[PDB]
RNA sequence: CCCUAUAACUUAAUCUCACAUAGC
RNA sequence: GCUAUGUGAGAUUAAGUUAU
């Protein structure tokens, strides 16, 4: 009786061999699944510390003595944002389309705006290359390209 | 000449009799009417007075009228008792009254003096019922009151909000005189409590001077408690104080307009008592309270009413008010400038409530809400004063100006060639090419968004807001909602855009992988709790069109989308997998689809033709207060889920979110007036609702304004009586009558819904009589409600049913016979596939070898134009076919030629047979 | 007729993207506006006209070498 | 199909058909049935790697020669306009006169067209007005690679190796 | 370097389920 | 109880097209 001999190891081979494949594609699945959350918790470090300097750095280009004096000043500590850079912010960036908008906002290296004097710092064109304030005028306009952009300082 | 100088009194003044003789003389005028028989808002034939025109010294006809009322005896001693109470208020008009013999018998006059032409009914409805070469009263007023002269109407399109925004400043001329009316009606009001009378006000009792008359259904009581009904008057009203600006002399020092401005403290944001006191001065015998911050109302019925108020004192108050509220919070002993709640336009102070002042650390979602908040980058950002656009400019985080481009499409010659080859494209042909990429300068997408000056703060009709947003609620209670768990969440594309500032490091798979269920279960807990506003980001859209404007998309951000995901996605779905319902989003047209869209839609009217109609400027132009109706709508499915303030701290999340949200624009801040932004996740649905609104608010103006005594049926006639009732004299849901309403609106009047897109087959029988809405009703709603100017040559009308509609989502309908039966299949416009053939966004595309993908979805899309009558439609199709197979061809020739061994290319040859493609639009799946 | 302009156009609009026209903002936009006006327009008698400002552009730079055409 | 051994072995075995070579025809055609679903298996894959590497190839081929290509294409189709006014200056750009600004489509306006040789010169102008772009042009000056105003009466047959040879005209259309 | 949302359809490749066939 | 071959259904991913 030998033919049920290997009919009765075939049937364990069979078993062992199901358990096999089962157990192979187990530890494929297991090792590419802890190749995902490996990963995604390197990527979860990677966005907090992206996020975390981000902020950091956010939090020291902002001038705090100028902002504390208004927070301070209201009745809660609680204060609009539109404000904020309305009152605290050191440069101020006008988009100006034309000369007629620009003889009426900024003529002059100062001007006056939102209850404040601006130094005129710097104005550069639309393809962001330095135009000379004696360059912005009425019989030069249509070689500018418009618009521009005026950088100034708080007065 | 007897009758002439009796009229003249005691006073001395110059006459001109406008009626002949001592008889009377009909005007047409618009009543406010209620009675037992009849009720409306529509003009009628007034027969009861005669009036006399008034002349100044220098001879030329002014605006005084002497109006005499010949009336029934028993009226006289009782108006004549009434006005002698109430004859020392300023408020009311001069009364004189006698009786003078007309024929042998004495007849008693009123005769009222001192009066102008026109009431503020006439107004009201001038107004509110425009319709232009229908539009004589409006120019007589605006013409009598120094607005504009005669030759401004000369000028095309000069009601136009959009082609000429100069007719705002004509139109609020008119506000000083509406803020007088205002104060005289409180003052009426007073005078008539303390001399306890009550009684109902309504607009055609008092003209545009704003004095009062007309004592006839006022009855006397116990003096100090008399009570005025104004709930009709204050409601019908409310359109015309903010499309006139009523309110503006309220910003100047004592109400004056010599005065200057007020100048308020920058620091200050709360303006509860200011809101108080606006509302006790102009609103005072208003019987429903008034919350000036939304977060005590008591409902969403509250929430509207309430806001309703606001947008309308909103007005008088700064604009760097509103917006993010921040606060000095410690993390790590270092402080920061985080946003601890906000000041809405329309919900009033808004406070989150889990806020800490010190913070040892901060949470993966603490860092995700500060991240995504926009008071830490507008508060290291520059100062930013933006010229090229009208809208509030905040803060510039760069130090340059980005100008971003469009590039031109790319050209396929290939398939041009080959077309032209075919006999396409020559001279007279009933094909064109009109659909390109139209490439934009680099201040293409500043000037999109100076667009939003089209959206302005527009007060409803509140009583009819109201009424309207319950029969709306009922075309959406098919469907099942609530708040559903982050890990039943299905997102469509894990690879998009994450928004600002979280583009920066990676794409949305980035968040939904760092973030566990816990921790998203977590963030909509906290948004149930606080407004977190975020930042959406403008991009301008590079794809093909006919019209040479760009085209921006709104991106939200990853916070916003995804708890709106978790609180919206359980509805939206519903809303897909329904059929046959109004709303058709997610509805196929393939396999039959359009058929049954186009069976249902139909359904059983009697007389039926067909509408569409359309919306200029459909998202810019959107009122703040139908935005906050669709999310409220889209809210009430919420009842069990949610308690009243998650709903209300959800609604000022969307807010702060989606409506009034800082939009970055090329490195810069800007807030926005208001609208519907397209990166929303609701935003096809919030459309839908809006549409559906707007069609019932012209379903109830087509009904009230029609004569209730020329409705033959008796039906209708009640239903316009209970229809009035329900607006504004009960103040409670009237269940049944919403069912009943709803019913009358599925049977006569069978919508079919998709975003902002719409078509209704309606009885046509009741449109020619008035009793279902038309087109002119929907463009006298979209005057007063959307302020647009919808023009008759983008809406169409069609008598014949066996054409379907004109166009529905860009697709024409035909009638053609599949099989043994006629079914209704759509075709696109030939230019429209030909163009996405002929120009492509890429230049991987310009290839068909690698792209035979391409133009089998084109060729499905352009297989019903076989069956139009024009061969050059018919012919699109054929070019597609054998494009294909020339694709494939050349396929086996490049790949046989440089690797030796032949393709077997199996199952390839079904592309270039059209069985395939009828397959498409037959009804089995 | 009308077709053959307006691919023309398309394809030098695309060869001056190209070729850094865009770098001024001045010449790009004057290249827009007559880009977008030959797809609009209604007759080819006046977009040839556009055709030749168009074109102008790029002959008035040397990127391009026409000697070898 | 043909290539097989399987297929010779499963077609013996049933050509020789009773019921004892019944399974093994059964067994070889559970053989061959798995060795021809390897193969197609096999050309499956191997027509997939084929269009996969086709597909990348020729789409770099595309995004290498763009810039050429639409180079060439472009003047294939503005040669296939037939139009006067652009071949007047595809020509005239050919034998060296290119302008120096947009040409105007309004009238009186400035145009800044250069000629670099006397024939190019002659070829174009003759009196006050010169043709360029199919439109007649007003003369307001030439002016030199060296920076000096030059009238119309100045430059000839024989002095034109005399001038600098760069000679740009301010036109104004008429 | 930037490129939204939703819906439908097409193609491709996998993975499970059901059915028919043949061997142990 | 197992193995292999085909035929359909559902899910996941990738690419594309249209609509709003
Ligand atoms: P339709 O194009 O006529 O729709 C009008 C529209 C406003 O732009 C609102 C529909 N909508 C909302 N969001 C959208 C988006 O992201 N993309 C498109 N094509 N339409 C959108
Ligand atoms: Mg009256
Ligand atoms: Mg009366
Ligand atoms: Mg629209
Ligand atoms: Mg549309
Ligand atoms: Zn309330
Ligand atoms: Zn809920």
């Amino acid at each position: 009786k030998l033919k049920k001999s290997l009919n009765v190891a075939k049937s364990e081979f069979d078993r062992d061999a199901a358990m096999q494949r089962k157990l192979e594609k187990m530890a494929d699945q297991a090792m590419t699944q802890m190749y995902k959350q490996a990963r995604s918790e390197d990527k979860r470090a990677k966005v907090t510390s992206a996020m975390q300097t981000m902020l950091f750095t956010m939090l020291r280009k902002l001038d705090n003595d100028a902002l504390n004096n208004i927070i301070n000043n209201a009745r809660d500590g609680c204060v609009p944002l539109n404000i904020i850079p309305l009152t605290t912010a050191a440069k101020l960036m006008v988009v100006i389309p034309d000369y007629n908008t620009y003889k009426n906002t900024c003529d002059g290296t100062t001007f006056t705006y939102a209850s404040a004097l601006w130094e005129i710092q710097q104005v550069v064109d639309a393809d962001s290359k330095i135009v000379q304030l004696s360059e912005i005028s009425m019989d030069n306009s249509p070689n500018l390209a418009w618009p521009l952009i005026v950088t100034a300082l708080r007065a | 000449q007897s009758f002439l100088n009796r009229v003249c009194g005691v006073s001395a003044a110059r006459l001109t009799p406008c009626g002949t003789g001592t008889s009377t003389d009909v005007v047409y005028r618009a009543f406010d009417i209620y009675n037992d028989k009849v009720a409306g808002f529509a003009k009628f034939l007034k027969t009861n007075c005669c009036r006399f025109q008034e002349k100044d010294e220098d001879d030329n006809l002014i605006d005084s009228y002497f109006v005499v009322k010949r009336h029934t005896f028993s009226n006289y001693q009782h108006e004549e008792t009434i006005y002698n109470l109430l004859k020392d208020c300023p408020a009311v008009a001069k009364h004189d009254f006698f009786k003078f013999r007309i024929d042998g018998d004495m007849v008693p006059h009123i005769s009222r003096q001192r009066l102008t032409k026109y009431t503020m009914a006439d107004l009201v409805y001038a107004l509110r019922h425009f319709d232009e070469g229908n539009c004589d009263t409006l120019k007589e007023i605006l013409v009598t009151y120094n607005c504009c002269d005669d030759d401004y109407f000369n000028k095309k399109d000069w009601y136009d909000f959009v082609e000429n925004p100069d007719i705002l400043r004509v139109y609020a001329n008119l506000g000083e005189r509406v803020r007088q009316a205002l104060l005289k009606t409180v003052q009426f009001c007073d005078a008539m409590r303390n001399a306890g009378i009550v009684g109902v006000l309504t607009l055609d009792n008092q003209d545009l001077n704003g004095n009062w008359y007309d004592f006839g259904d006022f009855i006397q009581t116990t003096p100090g408690s008399g009570v005025p009904v104004v709930d009709s008057y204050y409601s019908l009203l409310m359109p015309i104080l903010t499309l006139t600006r009523a309110l503006t002399a309220e910003s100047h020092v004592d109400t004056d307009l010599t005065k200057p401005y007020i100048k308020w403290d920058l620091l200050k944001y709360d303006f509860t008592e200011e809101r108080l006191k606006l509302f006790d001065r102009y609103f005072k015998y208003w019987d429903q309270t008034y919350h000036p911050n939304c977060v005590n109302c008591l409902d969403d019925r509250c929430i509207l009413h309430c806001a309703n108020f606001n947008v309308l004192f909103s007005t008088v108050f700064p604009p760097t008010s509103f917006g993010p509220l921040v606060r000095k919070i410690f993390v790590d002993g270092v402080p920061f400038v985080v946003s601890t709640g906000y000041h809405f336009r329309e919900l009033g102070v808004v406070h989150n409530q889990d806020v800490n002042l010190h913070s040892s650390r901060l949470s993966f979602k603490e860092l995700l809400v500060y991240a995504a908040d926009p008071a830490m980058h507008a508060a290291s950002g520059n100062l930013l004063l933006d010229k090229r656009t009208t809208c509030f400019s905040v803060a510039a985080l760069t130090n340059n100006v980005a100008f971003q481009t469009v590039k031109p499409g790319n050209f396929n010659k290939d398939f041009y060639d080959f077309a032209v080859s075919k006999g396409f494209f020559k001279e007279g042909s009933s094909v064109e090419l009109k659909h390109f990429f139209f490439a934009q300068d680099g201040n293409a997408a500043i000037s999109d968004y100076d667009y939003y000056r089209y959206n302005l703060p527009t007060m409803c009709d509140i009583r009819q807001l109201l009424f309207v947003v319950e029969v709306v609620d009922k075309y959406f209670d098919c469907y099942d909602g609530g708040c559903i768990n982050a890990n039943q969440v299905i997102v469509n594309n894990l690879d998009k855009s994450a928004g600002f500032p979280f583009n920066k490091w990676g794409k949305a798979r980035l968040y939904y992988d760092s973030m566990s269920y816990e921790d998203q279960d977590a963030l909509f807990a906290y948004t149930k709790r606080n407004v977190i506003p975020t930042i959406t980001q403008m991009n301008l859209k590079y794809a093909i069109s006919a019209k040479n404007r760009a085209r921006t998309v709104a991106g939200v951000s990853i916070c916003s989308t995804m708890t709106n995901r978790q609180f919206h996605q359980k509805l939206l779905k519903s809303i897909a997998a329904t059929r046959g319902a109004t709303v058709v989003i997610g509805t196929s047209k393939f396999y039959g689809g359009w058929h049954n869209m186009l069976k249902t839609v139909y359904s059983d009217v009697e007389n039926p033709h067909l509408m569409g109609w359309d919306y200029p400027k459909c998202d810019r132009a959107m009122p703040n207060m139908l935005r906050i109706m669709a999310s409220l709508v889209l809210a009430r499915k919420h009842t069990t889920c949610c308690s009243l303030s998650h709903r209300f701290y959800r609604l000022a999340n969307e807010c702060a979110q989606v409506l009034s949200e800082m939009v970055m624009c090329g490195g810069s801040l800007y807030v926005k007036p208001g609208g519907t932004s397209s990166g929303d996740a609701t935003t096809a649905y919030a459309n839908s609702v809006f549409n559906i609104c707007q069609a019932v608010t012209a379903n109830v103006n087509a009904l009230l304004s029609t004569d209730g005594n020329k409705i033959a049926d008796k039906y209708v006639r009640n239903l316009q009586h209970r229809l009035y009732e329900c607006l504004y004299r009960n103040r409670d849901v009237d269940t049944d009558f919403v069912n009943e309403f709803y019913a009358y609106l599925r049977k006569h009047f069978s919508m079919m819904i998709l975003s902002d897109d719409a078509v209704v087959c309606f009885n046509s029988t009741y449109a020619s009589q008035g009793l279902v809405a038309s087109i002119k009703n929907f463009k006298s709603v979209l005057y007063y409600q959307n302020n647009v100017f919808m023009s008759e040559a983008k809406c169409w009308t069609e008598t014949d049913l066996t054409k379907g509609p004109h166009e529905f989502c860009s697709q024409h309908t035909m009638l053609v016979k599949q099989g043994d039966d006629y079914v209704y299949l759509p075709y696109p416009d030939p230019s429209r596939i030909l163009g996405a053939g002929c120009f492509v966004d890429d230049i991987v595309k310009t290839d068909g070898t690698l792209m035979i993908e391409r133009f089998v979805s084109l060729a499905i899309d352009a297989y019903p134009l076989t069956k139009h009558p024009n061969q050059e439609y018919a012919d699109v199709f054929h070019l597609y076919l054998q494009y294909i197979r020339k694709l494939h061809d050349e396929l086996t020739g490049h790949m046989l030629d440089m690797y030796s061994v032949m393709l077997t290319n199996d199952n390839t040859s079904r592309y270039w047979e059209p069985e395939f493609y009828e397959a498409m639009y037959t009804p089995h799946t | 007729k009308m077709s053959d302009v307006k691919c023309t156009s398309v394809v030098l609009l695309s060869v001056l993207q190209q070729l850094r026209v865009e770098s001024s903002s001045k010449l790009w936009a004057q290249c827009v506006q007559l880009h977008n006006d030959i797809l609009l327009a209604k007759d080819t008698t006046e977009a040839f006209e556009k055709m030749v400002s168009l074109l102008s552009v790029l002959l008035s730079m040397q990127g391009a070498v026409d000697i070898n055409k």
